[PDB]
């Protein structure tokens, strides 16, 4: 700075604490919206199996994809509601289904007994259910970018979808039901919010300047490649 | 003492003051926190000039500007896996002269309309030398890299290359152009081998990430008036102590002309870019029959 | 009232939440705990116990179900013939599900450590020969011959002289922990392949049976560890218990 | 390990804490579902007497039947709901009925006065009722497998059902009512979840590889004896 | 000090750090926890070689391999009930020579198509000897066991037996085969006496539990090339200090051929399996008239 | 029960509330953290890394998108011609959005500190000349000539002798922190204007190219700080991610 | 407000729960306990009669 | 759960209640307070003018 | 690609006009006789 | 010599 201009003494007591990863990432944001409709074909049986993936919404995905490796614990908040906004007296069973645990096939499935699976029973009239989720990965960090394949063997076009799939990141299923033998009388929407606590991130990448299209995929629209920023008519003018 | 020490930040050097009302430390609040690696430091900046005074490794020798022009990736020299960081109980093999040596890959030509290429590591060396044979024969692999991209041009030639090291360079597609196809890149695109792969859209780096921010990754310029080569010292960067050399690439080497090559007619139109690279502190474990992929 | 603020997560029932609950019985002291032998304090104690590995998981009929615990060994042409193969994954569906290590592995997502597979020869005392029990690290396919298999981690087992050998499957993995290896993407977490090859032969004199059997007994080592407790899927009861 | 291969020094700081019994068993799972219907013949009077037995659901039963003897305290959580999933404004009286205490015969029974019985009054709009249940057994541990008979005397086929019945385990009845003189206007389902705290287990058995059919009974389908694991076409192939 | 010490883990050797807001310790959270018995240890592994140097108890004597081939069940020798562990105020009788001796039960024949048998303890000895008379005369019983399963075969015979000790071996039924009958095993099946009972489905051990995991229980192999006998030292394993010898069986002895018996024609086809067993540290209490069942 | 009183704010879910939550897994210890190189502890570490400043953000076509990273320099008439101008605002929409400092600045409302803009000459080694890179403090419009521009903070850059210069944009502001400068009222928080003028010329001999390019690389200094974390608006995905 | 989280079991009425309850009468001292003969402190005293 | 009892006045919003509230921004430090002349610490200072 | 598997130098002749490839003494024998076309090619030093 | 390849210690007792 002093190699450019003559400077005055400025006692810069400017805090750097709000640029930490525990300040940038410890803010809950939407990572999953689960619909439990009454007449729709999405989840008509009153249960839903949502594979845990935070790369489904652009804001959180771009925030975490600033870095390559990211080891953290997570505060998971589920804001269940009627998709008109109502707070109906309906009781739901969230249940974390780890990989290898039986994903439920019905609302009255026997996997809902949750004898070992972590499950949350919470009514919609209650405040949103909050749980601390620890660092799941068998790796030392989560991996938003896996330059390679999980399995060995010859890689054809039929198995090209396995590229970028690091099973150190797909850590199971978040299963939600309406607790009852009969179908619920309300349409439910469960909105999942993740707050990243105790955050360590390692390899910073270039940010995302293209529109996200697919989860866990750096795919971009080839015919719609837009510049990183806004454009100018000429370089000698503003 | 009364709490499980099972948070994501145990083992770190940061003291965290936290509020916890549960048995587990990860249930606690984020709390308070009670040269520089990211700016692509030189060997002189990292103080590694003794290892750099002569870049001779194994049975190979390269010549370039010393210390100041030797980019140590993330300020960390490649090293063997420490006893605590390793998980595999099998002891690894350290050939150290047959695998830690400079391998010269190919001679891609820089043109005036050249767009750029990428090389995936250690995919470029999976079928080359004793390093390649150890990569096929062993399940587990771990090595740093000393990549020396060479591009000689006369003092009447102009142009610059962003020779950069992008860790976990996942390749994206055009998704059919419209963005509604969910196509995936083939094996020749994800792992192009020693021949490399030319970039289709170097602006987005074929991944939807701008090349203007590629310099946050370990990088060096081959601005032809200043230097004719870039030497990047990359350590082993992975979430794991070891990994397969055949189905996972630790990083991609981006050699992209930011400033185009330009010269008047009469000079040599063949301006080639040579990729010479040396694994550093290479480790192999989990020995079985050799598999190419 | 002391000023308090409810956070997200009140009135939620987390099934794995280790919380305090209202006692239904004040001052109820239980029956004093007498000394009962065998006490278990960690499931890895059960993981380290050797259990019969069902390498020969070919037969399905109830009359031939007991044949799964042993696999045949017999006189061959002396060309390094293949005896038996199986994956070294304890949590995978297949031979390892018959073991206590496999069944406990169904309750845990991630496992790490070395594995002990003990092969006990159950032939005659006159029955002699050697076997090449090769553990292939991941990446190597099923070896088409014993020459391919000996390039991996292998034991040469004189079953005539020592009736039991233990092939220690060493923890050879890219990751610090291995999830359940599965057919598909999760084959990234394969432990590899274990194959048994005739090093010389199965040699018997006149009067000894021409076919013997080997009981594979699989276990885990002291370095074995487990992570991420989960609902098991090795057995699925689809009907309600009456 | 070193008797097999040449080994490198690996500082295995791998935790064994998640394989303890207080980690394997201290996860609440479904051990009882009680129906209080409006028109059904199961519990039409608004009250139900459920004998306490956790061997009614396969996951918890197989987890606890890994061991023979199992002494623990239990966190009992009852997630009452409408079997369509509604959270109705209905007040219920749970009441632990120990052996010898009068099991209620009606919704307005005089045993509901709970002058000595432990009882829980909780509305459905409330969060699920949680209670700590201590170690009940007159024995030093609970006994999922009792190789014998409780009573003396000659054992005919008519009393063969007493085999395996250890009254150190049948520790009473969990009685649930709708608190009122008149019948409730809602159908209720009470789901019982047991989290085992302070767990000691002694004799590990082979796991359960057959389908559970009856509570407190190792009975298996003779014509449907399936193998412990999946099958292979040949032994020389995978 | 201010809390009742009434949790399920009082009296244990594990220190538990817990969170409790109530009067009772069992209301607290599970908390933290602030050779090997399960692997069927030998007498040499348990250090009990002095008691094993000659297996002579009472007025009986067996001969076998010492120390290494003597499986102590769960690493614990049978013992008299300690003063704290016992509840009955009546003092027990210790005959110690008329009840602690080897009893030879029967001579079940091993065949090539043999499926296996089980023996329930002390049901096998309820009508045999002074031990049987003390079992009928006394309400309370407590004893360990030294079971020595003997199966002699020539060095041209082959086969193995999983001689195993399954505590609380509850017998299940086929439930009518379809599984919808809720049948219960008869008294001759639950308590078959000294003659034993042949297994109908040894794969599921007639209880829906695989025999492949039977080795987590105290066990020993009778692989004919290595050993001709299995000696298992079983302690008294029960939730109670004492129990009735007539309507409760502490454990079932499983003798199942895992590897089938096989030999060529000309050798002896009669390969019998002999069950010789000795109660150890036998105690009887609650004396009344003798009742058979 | 201990007498308590609920305040306003119970059963509210503040997304940035740093509160305690019920752990789904008792005694679950995670995978031990191995040493991974490159670790970031503060976003200002990323802010200090030099990233390519897209001064030439004129072309929009995908074939000419890579031309945005460099801007032409060529032989002129020697009258102090204008080479390139851009605003010195990192969070503003325009040239600075291509930088890591600009993209991170989209996530923070208020920024303070000096800015490092490095211009790297990418011509021939025979290519010589000087440029006047002038940073105009706020209030001064775009200079119509180099004489107007030299009155501000400026560097004279011999690009023939030294291929890279860094114009340190000093923190010159009325406020202690600057919000995002915008077209309209929020232009109060403008950092000013940076313009590049030909000090002498771009001089080349026979055989050297007549047009060269300059790669602008923008960064932040060690005195750079950030405040008021906010949702970024540099990129807006209007469609749902499939 | 101090951050708290309701567990399962709130608004439940366990009849044998030994909990604190709001006193209906502040500073009400009862009648002093005179010595009455026969006092029982344990039901096993009645069991032994 | 620790045994608690809600008193009268829960879920009330007293506008002059000096209570603790959940911070919307963790670790947000404000702009440092420079010296501004004229500072008032009590309204009686204005009353005396 | 075949040649780089051996002992090699990469020589920027534009920047440094002279390089020295040290041919290391790599032999089975302690001394090498004259390599010849025929049987005495056993004493070949190799190829540069 | 060591400026070209990684070398092992060779005790060259070769007479001149
Ligand atoms: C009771 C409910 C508990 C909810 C448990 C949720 C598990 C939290 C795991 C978060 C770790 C990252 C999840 C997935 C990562 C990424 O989206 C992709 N898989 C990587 O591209
Ligand atoms: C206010 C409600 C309190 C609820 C009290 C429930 C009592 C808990 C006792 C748990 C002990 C085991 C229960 C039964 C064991 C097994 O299911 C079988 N009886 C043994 O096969």
């Amino acid at each position: 700075d002093e190699s450019m201009i003559e400077t005055r003494c400025v006692l810069n007591s400017h805090s750097t604490a709000e640029t930490t990863l525990d300040s940038f990432f410890s803010r809950a944001g939407l990572v999953g919206e689960i619909d439990l409709p009454l007449e729709g074909t999405t989840n008509p049986n009153g249960y839903a199996n949502w594979d845990i993936d935070i790369t489904g919404y652009a804001q959180m995905r771009r925030k975490v994809e600033l870095f390559t490796y990211m080891r953290f614990d997570a505060e998971f908040t589920f804001v269940a509601c009627t998709p008109t906004g109502q707070v109906v007296p309906q009781l739901l069973q969230y249940m974390f289904v780890p990989p290898g645990a039986p994903k439920p096939e019905s609302r009255e499935s026997l996997a809902w007994q949750t004898a070992t699976n972590p499950s949350v029973f919470v009514k919609l009239t209650d405040p949103p259910a909050q749980v601390s989720v620890p660092f799941m990965s068998p790796a030392s960090a989560y991996q938003w970018f896996y330059d390679g394949y999980p399995t060995f063997g010859e890689h054809k076009q039929e198995k090209d979808l396995e590229y970028g799939a690091c099973p150190n990141n797909m850590m199971g299923t978040f299963s939600v039901r309406t607790v009852g033998s009969s179908k619920s009388k309300y349409a439910l929407v469960v909105r999942i919010y993740m707050r990243m606590k105790h955050v360590r991130a390692w390899i910073p990448r270039p940010m995302r300047n293209q529109n996200y299209l697919f989860k866990a995929n750096p795919n971009y629209a080839g015919d719609s490649i837009k510049p990183t920023g806004t454009s100018r008519n000429a370089i000698t003018t503003l | 003492s009364h709490e499980n020490s099972n948070s994501a930040t145990e083992g770190s050097t940061i003291n965290y003051t936290t509020i916890n009302y549960y048995k587990d430390s990860y249930a606690a609040t984020a709390g308070k926190q009670s040269a520089a690696p990211l700016k692509s430091p030189s060997a002189e900046a990292c103080g590694y000039s003794d290892r750099v005074a002569q870049l001779t490794i194994g049975n190979s020798t390269i010549t370039t500007q010393a210390a100041a022009n030797i980019i140590v990736g993330y300020g960390e020299w490649p090293s063997y896996c420490s006893d605590d960081d390793a998980t595999a109980v099998d002891k690894p093999t350290r050939p150290d002269v047959s695998v830690n040596r400079f391998y010269t890959l190919d001679t891609k030509l820089w043109e005036k309309s050249s767009k750029g290429w990428y090389w995936k590591f250690p995919d470029v060396l999976t079928e080359t030398g004793v390093f390649g044979q150890n990569a096929q024969f062993h399940y587990l692999y771990r090595s740093g890299f000393c990549i020396h991209v060479q591009c000689n041009a006369s003092k009447f030639h102009q142009g610059a290359l962003l020779v950069a090291i992008l860790p976990e360079y996942v390749i994206g597609t055009v998704a059919g152009g419209t963005g509604t196809e969910d196509s995936h890149p083939p094996y020749i695109q994800t792992q192009p081998g020693a021949d490399g792969f030319e970039l289709q859209h170097p602006y987005v780096l074929d991944a939807g990430i701008p090349i203007s921010q590629l310099t946050v990754c370990p990088h060096q310029w081959i601005n032809l008036r200043t230097n004719n080569c870039a030497t990047i010292i990359v350590p082993y960067m992975n979430t794991l102590p070891f990994d397969s050399a055949l189905n996972h690439c630790n990083f991609g080497l981006l050699v992209v002309p930011i400033s185009p090559l330009d010269f008047d007619q009469g000079a040599t139109p063949v301006i080639p870019i040579t990729i010479t690279l040396a694994p550093m502190c290479s480790e192999f474990a989990g020995l079985r029959q050799a598999v190419t992929q | 009232g002391f000023p308090t603020e409810l956070k997200p997560g009140t009135n939620q029932f987390l099934t794995t939440d280790d919380g305090v609950s209202a006692p239904i019985l004040p001052n109820f002291h239980p029956t004093p705990c007498i000394h009962i032998p065998g006490e278990v304090r960690n499931l890895l104690e059960l993981c380290q116990v050797e259990t019969i590995l069902e390498v020969n998981n070919v037969p399905t009929n109830a009359t031939s179900l007991m044949e799964r615990l042993r696999f045949p060994v017999s006189a061959q042409a002396g060309k390094g013939e293949l005896c038996a193969v199986f994956r070294a994954d304890p949590g995978r569906d297949g031979p390892w599900q018959s073991t206590m290590l496999g069944q406990l592995c169904g309750y845990y997502t991630q496992w790490s450590g070395s594995l002990e597979v003990t092969f006990m020869f159950t032939g005659s005392f006159m029955a002699t020969g050697k076997m090449l029990i090769a553990y292939t690290p991941p990446g190597g396919p099923l070896p088409k011959d014993r020459a391919t298999a000996m390039l991996g981690t292998h034991v040469i087992w004189d079953f005539g002289l020592q009736s039991s050998v233990t092939l220690v499957i060493p923890w050879i993995s890219n990751t610090h922990y291995r999830a359940h290896a599965r057919d598909g993407v999760f084959d990234y977490y394969t432990t590899g392949l274990v194959s048994i090859w005739y090093q010389t032969n199965y040699v018997v004199p006149i009067g000894a049976p021409n076919t013997a059997y080997i009981i594979a007994l699989a276990a885990a080592q002291k370095n074995f560890t487990m992570k991420l407790c989960k609902d098991t899927s090795h057995i699925l009861q689809t009907a309600s218990i009456q």
